[PDB]
């Protein structure tokens, strides 16, 4: 009795960066995912667990989706059993994963002349992440005995990078917009389900 | 990508009804949200409804709960706007509009005029505005033609065969409650001239094939 | 319902200056669902801004909307002489029930003009077939809003008269409006004195036009 | 100071194995991106294995589930474990603390490796003996000839690290023996040849082989 | 993986001299791409990082520029103590792979070496070998020609060489080469010498001894 509202997720102006992924749960509502795989705008489309024309025929307890900004480049890492910048410290699906990874280039909306400097990602962490994991601080990070009292310096530098897109990089150095669906089927009550 | 494409223009008598189309290309008709939106002449916009057609249970604007039913049908990706006893009051463009759950973006259609008139097809009764003797306006007189009484819109019209450009202002018809439209055509000259200068407003009404060339002149 | 309720409803500004277009909702909105239009005299909406800030296709990058919860702004940086027009904002949404702002006018600021103002009685010609039309003229004035109530000997008049005026002109800024009075000729010939009387910020005291019915 | 000392290379029959350690000061070996390069003696830099700061490995494809890199936080130290070890592996093994951020790069200076079925063999050091008949233009050469001996590498310093200025240590060539020989020569003013000592000291730890020899006058 | 294409692989030059080093990358690496200097004896050192940023501490004479895939390195004016392999690296694409290195010769004055024969001691004489050394000291350029003579002929196949790596104080190298025989076939000659051909020399040099004698 409710069309469930990806509109939101894929067609926002600004995506988040990675490092500070976006999550919108979806329940309680029908969609038709045709428009989705019948769709010629993506890249990247891959499936885990499930069949991508067959999310019409399949209802879900929950769904859940993310999205980010990342390079081309790196959209394989989204993906179960992957290792990288992004997979250990900035978004990482576990190994049983089932779902949807979805990525498009956006160049045209992420990159600018002297560069896009509010993308970031972070590129020091002393530890991977867990799966669905969301780390957001900016602490200055301590690579040595000596702590950093929030100055950066030698063994002290700050945990993020900018990811500088710019219109003229090579593809996989240019913006791709990501939308992780991630299809939960457990024991409660059939929601979210498909349409033709 | 998509496109919605609505019905033609219409004419209808009052107490008659009209049903609009809006045929949708894309594949987003059903998961969608399909909208109508009335827009009355010298008026804003106005939301009447809406409907999904995966639900098919429409919802209006309490404004337009009697009169509308709003349908769409998945087999052809046509929805319609149907509203019974007209009035003239329901002289609007009438826009059918769309949003899909997968983006934020919207989709319009052309519009669709409609009209509610008990008129035929009439040409205009062309009047003079005669300049005064005596009501000058520091220096200028005003003078023009009462465009009155036909029907369908459009009429043009000119001044001298085009040669009078300045000083003319020919105001928007309105729909009066006889069915049938009425305009006047005004221009400003100099008093000085009014009795050395012809002044003819050339009215053409096409859906009617009517011309009148109509002098006019002092009191 | 939703009321969306926009501020101010005319902006006079001239080409260059920025505009600033307000859009309140009497609840909360989710900026996912807020779009801008723009339309021109004679023409159908065209889609300038929607999800609160993204552009549509063609729509120059000096237009930006922003907002959020119950505000919602949509600002022209630095105006065009083809951005003067009326501008709506819309609340929609993935349910059907969508409301419309009631409009704001984007026009020409311009010094005050006050109106030259003309009565025409009505042609012989016309009174033979039984009707009456009284024009009144309100000619090049700035600003559009205008008073004007017609007095047959004395009497106020209403529910006999309907008013057009004109878009605002490119080459001065300025509006004219047209006033017509229709009386059956039974009517009209009952009484003498016909008079339009106008006001309007520009003139000092307000000005009556009239004539006698008979008269020359 | 940032300091990488390493340590672990040596001669290792093939197929077997060798653990590299990478001692490291001045940063915390667990918090940083750390990397070990090869460069087999007389070529170029061939990279083999990084640890990322938070533990993920990768590694060259010529090493691929022989190499294991890893480290310990207690220690400080950056670990290379190889095994299966082959022929092609022979090398000088450096350990990185790997550019991220300027200011971070630093390599150790080294460790050999030697992947060989031979056996350690110690040098013969032989003198080259100066005379005052041999002089050029006031000069006389006198040096060590260091034989026979496997694996790299040898060191020679003269009269015990007091005699450094006019001192050429040659790099080793292989025989045809699969041995290696070197000769450490030193120029010196002729009128020192009665009255100055000219000892070589040789160093082979492979061996234990540590031979101090007098080269005098013929 | 990427491959680095380094050019030109050894060069000379001069004190002074400006001196630019290319690399070309099989494929995109935007910027990602370091240069390190690697001296005789020691490990890399980083200069260049970033394709145009000069590390810290490293002197201004070097420099660096490129986006994509061609790339250059450039010295301003060439010191002596410039003498090393600079090799580039990209390493934003695992496997991080480096330029094959351009070796670089510093330019001074021709310097004839000084050469001396030794003969080879008792010592090894008792083992049953001999080896005989000859010693090119301190000479510019690197190319030099050590033709050993027995008896008046042509020695081959029985001796090797080795150089120094070029010195950075005086810009010198220095060579031996070194004849190795059987004692038996030892003595079977009288007369050993290395006839030394270089250009600092108007005539090749030759020094000798008679085995058994002194
Ligand atoms: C928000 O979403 C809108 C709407 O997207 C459209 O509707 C959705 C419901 C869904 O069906 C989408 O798949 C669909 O695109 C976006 O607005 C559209 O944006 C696209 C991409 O810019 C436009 O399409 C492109 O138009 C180009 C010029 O007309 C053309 O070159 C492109 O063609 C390329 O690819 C096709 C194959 O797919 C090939 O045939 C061509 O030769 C070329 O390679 C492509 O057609 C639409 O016109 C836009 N529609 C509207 C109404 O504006 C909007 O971008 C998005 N915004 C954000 C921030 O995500
Ligand atoms: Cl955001
Ligand atoms: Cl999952
Ligand atoms: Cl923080
Ligand atoms: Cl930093
Ligand atoms: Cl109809
Ligand atoms: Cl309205
Ligand atoms: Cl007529
Ligand atoms: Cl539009
Ligand atoms: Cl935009
Ligand atoms: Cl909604
Ligand atoms: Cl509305
Ligand atoms: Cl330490
Ligand atoms: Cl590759
Ligand atoms: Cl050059
Ligand atoms: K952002
Ligand atoms: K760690
Ligand atoms: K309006
Ligand atoms: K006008
Ligand atoms: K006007
Ligand atoms: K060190
Ligand atoms: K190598
Ligand atoms: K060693
Ligand atoms: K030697
Ligand atoms: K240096
Ligand atoms: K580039
Ligand atoms: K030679
Ligand atoms: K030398
Ligand atoms: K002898």
């Amino acid at each position: 009795t409710n069309l469930c509202p990806f509109g939101e997720v894929f067609n926002a102006t600004r995506f988040a960066s990675v490092y500070a992924w976006n999550r919108k749960r979806i329940s309680n509502c029908v969609a038709d995912y045709s428009v989705l795989y019948n769709s010629a705008s993506f890249s990247t489309f891959k499936c885990y667990g499930v069949s991508p024309t067959k999310l019409n025929d399949l209802c879900f307890t929950n769904v859940y989706a993310d999205s980010f900004v990342i390079r081309g480049d790196e959209v394989r890492q989204i993906a179960p059993g992957q290792t990288g910048n992004i997979a250990d410290y900035n978004y990482k699906l576990p190994d049983d994963f089932t779902g949807c990874v979805i990525a498009w280039n956006s160049n045209n909306l992420d990159s600018k002349v002297g560069g896009n400097y509010n993308y970031l990602y972070r590129l020091f962490r002393k530890s991977n992440l867990k799966p669905f994991e969301r780390d957001i601080s900016t602490e200055i990070y301590q690579a040595g005995s000596t702590p950093c009292n929030g100055v950066k310096g030698f063994n002290c530098y700050f945990p993020l990078q900018s990811y500088g897109f710019q219109p003229t990089y090579g593809v996989g150095y240019q913006p791709y917009r990501v939308v992780v669906l991630s299809f939960e089927l457990l024991h409660a009550p059939a929601t979210v389900c498909g349409k033709k | 990508e998509v496109q919605l494409v609505q019905s033609g223009a219409e004419v209808k008598k009052p107490g008659s009804s009209v049903k609009v189309s809006c045929k949708a290309s894309g594949g987003t008709f059903s998961s969608s949200v399909i909208s109508w939106v009335r827009q009355a002449p010298g008026q804003g916009l106005e939301w009447m409804g809406g409907i999904i057609p995966l639900f098919g249970s429409a919802n209006y604007a309490q404004k337009f709960q009697g009169r509308v039913t709003i349908t769409a049908d998945e087999s052809t990706s046509t929805a319609y706007m149907e509203m019974t006893s007209l009035r003239s009051e329901d002289t609007a463009v009438y826009y059918c509009a769309k949003v899909s759950q997968w983006a934020l973006i919207l989709f319009w259609g052309q519009g669709t005029l409609v009209t509610v008139s008990s008129a035929s097809t009439k040409g205009p009764s062309v009047f003079p505005l005669a300049p005064s003797s005596k009501s000058t306006s520091g220096g200028t007189a005003a003078l023009g033609c009462l465009v009155k009484d036909y029907f369908p819109e459009p009429v043009t019209v000119s001044w001298n065969s085009g040669a009078l450009t300045s000083g003319v202002h020919t105001f928007p018809a309105v729909l009066q409650s006889s069915g049938l439209y009425s305009l006047s055509s005004v221009v400003t000259v100099p008093s000085s001239s009014l009795g050395t200068q012809t002044y003819i407003c050339n009215v053409n009404h096409k859906p009617s094939n009517t011309k009148v060339d109509k002098k006019v002149e002092p009191k | 319902a939703i009321r969306m309720t926009q501020s101010p409803g005319t902006l006079s500004l001239s080409p260059g200056e920025r505009a600033t277009l307000s859009c309140r909702a009497s609840q909360s909105v989710s900026s996912s669902y807020l779009a801008w239009y723009q339309q021109k005299p004679g023409q159908a909406p065209r889609l300038l801004i929607y999800g609160a800030s993204s552009r549509a296709t063609g729509i120059p990058d000096r237009f930006s909307g922003s907002g959020s919860g119950t505000d919602f702004t949509l600002t022209i940086s630095r105006l065009e002489p083809e951005d003067f027009a009326v501008y709506y904002c819309q609340q929609y949404g993935t349910s059907p029930s969508w409301t419309f702002g009631q409009g704001t006018k984007v026009e020409i600021k311009r010094t005050v003009a006050a109106p030259s103002v003309f009565i025409f009685p009505p042609s012989d010609e016309q009174l033979k077939s039984g009707t009456a039309s009284v024009v009144c003229l309100l000619n090049n004035f700035y600003p559009r809003e205008a008073k004007v109530q017609w007095k047959v000997d004395n009497a106020l008049q209403s529910g006999n008269s309907q008013e057009s005026v004109t878009e605002q002109d490119s080459k001065d800024s300025t509006y004219s409006l047209s006033s017509t009075l229709t009386l059956s000729k039974a009517d009209y010939e009952k009484h003498k004195v016909y008079a339009c009387e106008v006001t309007h910020q520009g003139l000092s005291s307000p000005v009556t036009k009239s004539f006698n019915r008979g008269e020359c």
